[PDB]
């Protein structure tokens, strides 16, 4: 503990994400909506907006 | 757990000691790196080994 | 106001042993990269300490 700040221990956590190729398993807190067809709408399919 | 010198080596496309012999990140890496000081937990005045 | 200047020449420079000498975070460089200093090489190195 008497060492300098550049020689002190540091805990490192690396989060690596797998972008969508498979069906999604980790998705955050956004509520869903009933699907509507044959109408010009904004859609959000698994984070893909359009 | 690493030291404060080697936090800059936890990055894509880096060369050093940790990047070459301990922990290598890919060149097309996507994700986040979270590093914080742990001098009060991982260190002792006699020397943590 | 009276900073020293040390000339460094006619020697083999190992820049990886600098990290064991002083407790600093970043090896901040401008014209080069700190991880590529062991392959390329120079004529003279001037060290200014203040």
């Amino acid at each position: 503990p008497t060492y300098g700040v550049g020689h002190q221990p540091y805990r490192v956590v690396v989060l690596s994400f797998e972008l969508l190729h498979a069906p999604a398993t980790v998705c955050g807190p956004k509520k869903s909506t009933n699907l509507v067809k044959n109408k010009c709408v904004n859609f959000n399919f698994n984070g893909l907006t359009g | 757990v690493i030291r404060g010198n080697e936090v800059s080596q936890i990055a894509p496309g880096q060369t050093g000691n940790i990047a070459d012999y301990n922990y290598k990140l890919p060149d097309d890496f996507t994700g986040c790196v979270i590093a914080w000081n742990s001098n009060k937990l991982d260190s002792k005045p006699s020397g943590n080994y | 106001y009276a900073w020293n200047r040390k000339r460094i020449s006619n020697c083999v420079a190992d820049y990886s042993v600098i990290y064991n000498f002083a407790p600093f975070f970043a090896f901040k460089c401008y014209g080069v990269s700190p991880t590529k200093l062991n392959d390329l090489c120079f004529t003279n190195v001037y060290a200014d300490s203040f």
